RNA sequence: UUGUGGUAGACGAGCGUUGUAUUGGAGUUGAAGUCAAAGCGUGAGCAUUGGUGGAUCCAAUACAAGUGAGAAUGCCGGCAUGAGUAACGCUUGGGAGUGAGAAUCUCCCAAACCGAUUGACUAAGGUUUCCUGGACCAGGGUCGUCCUUCCAGGGUUAGUC
RNA sequence: UUCUCGCAGUCAGACAGUGGGGGAUAAGCUUCAUUGUCAAGAGGGGAAGAGCCCAGAUCAUUAAAUAAGGUCCCCAAAAUA
RNA sequence: AGGGGUGAAAUUCCAAUCGAAAUCCGUGAUAGCUGGUUCUCGUCGAAAUAGCUUUAAGGCUAGCGUGAGAUCACAAAUAAG
RNA sequence: GCGAAACAGUACCGUGAGGGAAAGGUGAAAAGAACCCAGAGAUGGGAGUGAAAUAGAUUCUGAAACCAUAUGCCUACAACGUGUCAGAGCACAUUAAUGUGUGAUGGCGUGCGUUUUGAAGUAUGAGCCGGCGAGUUAUGAUAGCAAGCGUUAGUUAACCA
RNA sequence: AGUUACUAAGGGCUUAUGGUGGAUGCCUUGGCACUAAUAGGCGAUGAAGGACGUGUUAACCUGCGAUAAGCUUC
């Protein structure tokens, strides 16, 4: 099966219009201060107060 | 002697493009659905026109005929009264004037009313 | 469709999860995916309370899963583990080991995830 | 006052592109590059090289201050295509289009920046009907 | 005064493009082209200003035409729609290292398939695809620091085959 | 609308009324004669309709009188007996 | 080796093609058959009928259109007898 | 315009005979961007040369389709060949014009060519944009219009200068 | 109880800008058709057309032929 009939230049947009992008929730480290996204490692292996892996 | 065709093609495509300007999509981006638009738009306007002044005597004979039932006579008698009262006015301006000036719209009714004809 | 993948088997389910076990028992740490170190902390946990009695029972139980690494063989592995990594955990009521997720990879945005021996 | 960085011919593609800088226009400086760095995606790492070049030659080459940059308008222009034959099926064949981008950002340290375009564009404007009433002003003399 | 719907069709009057011949004129103080604007015509069409542009062009009277594009499942080039959709064409885990960046590169340990074969020697064909170092424009259906890709250098020894 | 000369296009028609043939006094059937429309003709009525009725669009006007048709509301316009 | 070859025979095979290969040439073959044919305005404006036709989707002549000229009444139309 | 303005009968297709493309323009002069910043680098932003760098090797001019950004207006009870005639409110100010941009709402409204008695067509042709694309030439005949020469008229062809 | 705005996930219109693209305009060490002359052939003393090789010079093109990017004479 295939379009009969081409379909505009809006209706395509408005079938994007779900197809937007969602920003990731951050936090701030505890002993370096970059951000690093939420419940996770950070880039010096330091989770909370606990050396998870050595300095990147 | 090769007389090649540029600027005489998109001058008059331009001149179909520029009048159909305010289309929906495609409708003013191509030449040819403007074209087609345009055509199909002086139709329009043109079958409009004629229909304007049919539309808008209809319009003046509806408020004309409101303003009198208020006053409990008839469009069907009101207009013979003028008639055979010889009083040559417009639908238009009679509307007109029931609606900007109730005074003086109510003085014509009142002499067509009772006064005799001629 | 046919000539398809074998694909991940009950088969390869296990050796995997073998694999990983056998890993995190000689070095320490693994930085695997996060739903292969949520499968592997199970098998984990169960090798190390069952090796803490020290009996050849708990010997054979234990070699039907530990493999071949690097820093140990299948024979050293059984001592590090009987001698060295069990009896720290002998009075720990469980949860020897943890799972972190660190950040999504380069070439799959998968979620990654260290395991290691929690002291 | 705005200052721009570009790339031509980048990789990716414009439609996977301009739904990674819809998250960061209108954004301050320090908050886009933390939300650009944590976001899994091909056209993260890009749009970040670009972004912090920008700020440098916003800050070193056109003098501003700094901590008022924010991201007047990054988008991806289309780019040149390329063109390839892959093999189909019983003897036919199909053309690829690797696509590419043209990348560019652009940083401003006024909030009003987008007065001053208009302006320009009324001042054209209005130097067009001041030559028509010259050259009116003109004809009728002669 | 009588008229002016109109296909096939007949007749008449004009517009526009390129060039040539005669006259005149404009142009680095900005020509053609090209874009925009709230202009002029009964119609083909014609101007004014401003931006871009950088060297030719305009008016009149005649003459000669490869002289007028919306349609030919028309030809060529570009770009959409389908749609970020189908598909990505039989093989796993971890440790260490390089690197700006590693599921994909190097090493190691396993693991899984072939084992009258995915093993080894050659004929035919292929024609440098072989070895070393470097690179990551393009190609590799992802990635790539890597490649049978590219660059530079090198490699094939017969009295008995 | 006659005569002479130049240039054509047309040789597939359709429906409505009226008089018939074929069909079964069936066909939006087929074949004729005649009056009209469409073809090549918009507008108003028929709710919507190529052919039925009123008529023939040079352009503009938010002027007036009418044809067929109609006047509770949609939708302009009526009342008496 | 092609108005030829081969065929334990099916119109099989003869370079993914075979009721007779592929390619170039005569060649811009022919097509009463489809499709397409490019600027504007003004005046006028049809026919789908008759006869002939190896003719019926075509053609010729007549009929109907248009341009020019002639015929003024004895020509042609509209009403009455 | 020769298929071929460039290294074209090349690349490429086919066992072979054979078939057969596309692609030109920096600036007067490379004076082809030393140097600084970000980056791994290409590259970009400054600096410098230049009259011009929005002439930067992607190199004369740069159209439309197409893809994005934004000032202003409208749009989430709404039956839509998307327009037309009326019409509030909103925002501006022009080739000064009973101005321009949008259009809550009311009335009316089934595309363009082709071929047909008859097409909105459940017949047909076009996805969109740009370029190219179809009544000619030579030799004769007839007719209309106009000019030259004319009542023993009119006019030359080949050829020669 | 009644009449009421702000919403824009997104979209539409106008205008301005940026990007892909190479249409239009100007030009050309290139083609086409001819005019006036010249000439109408080369080859066993090795032809036309090719292969290979030749640099102080990467490849390609052109020139040349072990006298090889040139040798002698006027
Ligand atoms: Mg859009
Ligand atoms: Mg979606
Ligand atoms: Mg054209
Ligand atoms: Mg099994
Ligand atoms: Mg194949
Ligand atoms: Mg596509
Ligand atoms: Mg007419
Ligand atoms: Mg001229
Ligand atoms: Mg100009
Ligand atoms: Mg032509
Ligand atoms: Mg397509
Ligand atoms: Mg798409
Ligand atoms: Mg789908
Ligand atoms: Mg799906
Ligand atoms: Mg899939
Ligand atoms: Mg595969
Ligand atoms: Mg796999
Ligand atoms: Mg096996
Ligand atoms: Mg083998
Ligand atoms: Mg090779
Ligand atoms: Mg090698
Ligand atoms: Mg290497
Ligand atoms: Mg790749
Ligand atoms: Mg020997
Ligand atoms: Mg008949
Ligand atoms: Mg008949
Ligand atoms: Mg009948
Ligand atoms: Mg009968
Ligand atoms: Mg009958
Ligand atoms: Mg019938
Ligand atoms: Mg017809
Ligand atoms: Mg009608
Ligand atoms: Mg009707
Ligand atoms: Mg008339
Ligand atoms: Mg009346
Ligand atoms: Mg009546
Ligand atoms: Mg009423
Ligand atoms: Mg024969
Ligand atoms: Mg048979
Ligand atoms: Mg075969
Ligand atoms: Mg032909
Ligand atoms: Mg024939
Ligand atoms: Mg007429
Ligand atoms: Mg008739
Ligand atoms: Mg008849
Ligand atoms: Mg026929
Ligand atoms: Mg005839
Ligand atoms: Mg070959
Ligand atoms: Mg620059
Ligand atoms: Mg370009
Ligand atoms: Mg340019
Ligand atoms: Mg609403
Ligand atoms: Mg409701
Ligand atoms: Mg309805
Ligand atoms: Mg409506
Ligand atoms: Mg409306
Ligand atoms: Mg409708
Ligand atoms: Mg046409
Ligand atoms: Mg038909
Ligand atoms: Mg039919
Ligand atoms: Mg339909
Ligand atoms: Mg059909
Ligand atoms: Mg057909
Ligand atoms: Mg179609
Ligand atoms: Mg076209
Ligand atoms: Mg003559
Ligand atoms: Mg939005
Ligand atoms: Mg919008
Ligand atoms: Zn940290």
């Amino acid at each position: 099966a295939v379009q009969q009939r081409r379909s505009s230049k809006h209706r395509r947009d408005k079938r994007r219009s779900h197809d937007a992008l969602t920003a990731q929730a951050l936090s701030v480290c505890q002993k370096c201060g970059k951000k690093k996204l939420f419940h996770r490692v950070c880039s010096c292996g330091m989770y909370g107060d606990l050396r998870v892996k050595k300095a990147y | 002697m090769r007389i090649k065709g540029g600027k005489q093609t998109r001058v008059r495509r331009k001149k179909w493009l520029k009048q159909a300007s305010g289309s929906f999509g495609t409708r003013h981006a191509s030449y040819k659905v403007a074209k087609q638009t345009v055509i199909q738009a002086a139709k329009y306007a043109y079958r409009d026109r004629r229909n304007k002044k049919r539309d808008f005597r209809s319009l003046w004979i509806l408020r004309l005929n409101a303003a009198l039932r208020e006053q409990g006579m008839t469009y069907s008698v009101f207009i013979n009264l003028l008639k055979k009262h010889n009083i040559e006015i417009n639908r238009k301006v009679l509307s007109e004037l029931a609606i900007k000036e109730p005074s003086k719209f109510n003085l014509i009714v009142q002499k067509v009313k009772s006064e005799q004809p001629k | 469709s046919y000539i398809n993948k074998p694909g991940k088997t009950s088969a390869w389910r296990v050796m995997t999860v073998r694999q990983q076990v056998s890993a995190v028992l000689a070095y320490g740490k693994i930085e695997t995916t996060l739903k292969k170190a949520k499968n592997t902390q199970k098998r984990l946990d169960k090798l190390i309370t069952l090796a803490k009695v020290d009996n050849f029972n708990n010997r054979r139980q234990v070699k039907k899963w530990l493999l071949n690494t690097n820093l140990f063989d299948v024979d050293q592995l059984m001592d590090h583990l009987f001698s060295k990594v069990a009896p720290k955990y002998e009075k720990t009521p469980g949860g020897y080991s943890r799972v972190l997720k660190l950040g999504p990879r380069r070439g799959d945005a998968t979620e990654m995830a260290i395991l290691q021996l929690t002291d | 006052m705005i200052a721009f960085a570009k790339q031509f011919r980048v990789r990716i593609s414009p439609q996977k592109a301009r739904l990674v800088c819809q998250l960061i226009v209108g954004k301050k400086t320090a908050d886009a590059q933390n939300i650009l760095s944590n976001t899994p995606k091909k056209a993260a790492t890009l749009i970040a090289k670009l972004l912090n070049s920008a700020i440098a030659n916003a800050t070193n080459n056109h003098g501003m201050n700094g901590d008022a940059l924010y991201v007047f308008e990054c988008v991806a222009n289309q780019g040149p295509s390329m063109k390839r034959t892959i093999p189909r099926a019983k003897g036919s064949s199909n053309m690829i289009t690797k696509r590419s981008s043209n990348l560019v950002v652009k940083l401003s340290d006024n909030p009003n920046e987008r007065q001053e375009l208009i302006k320009q564009q009324k001042a054209l404007v209005k130097k067009r009907v001041e030559g028509q009433q010259k050259a009116k002003m003109a004809r009728q003399k002669a």
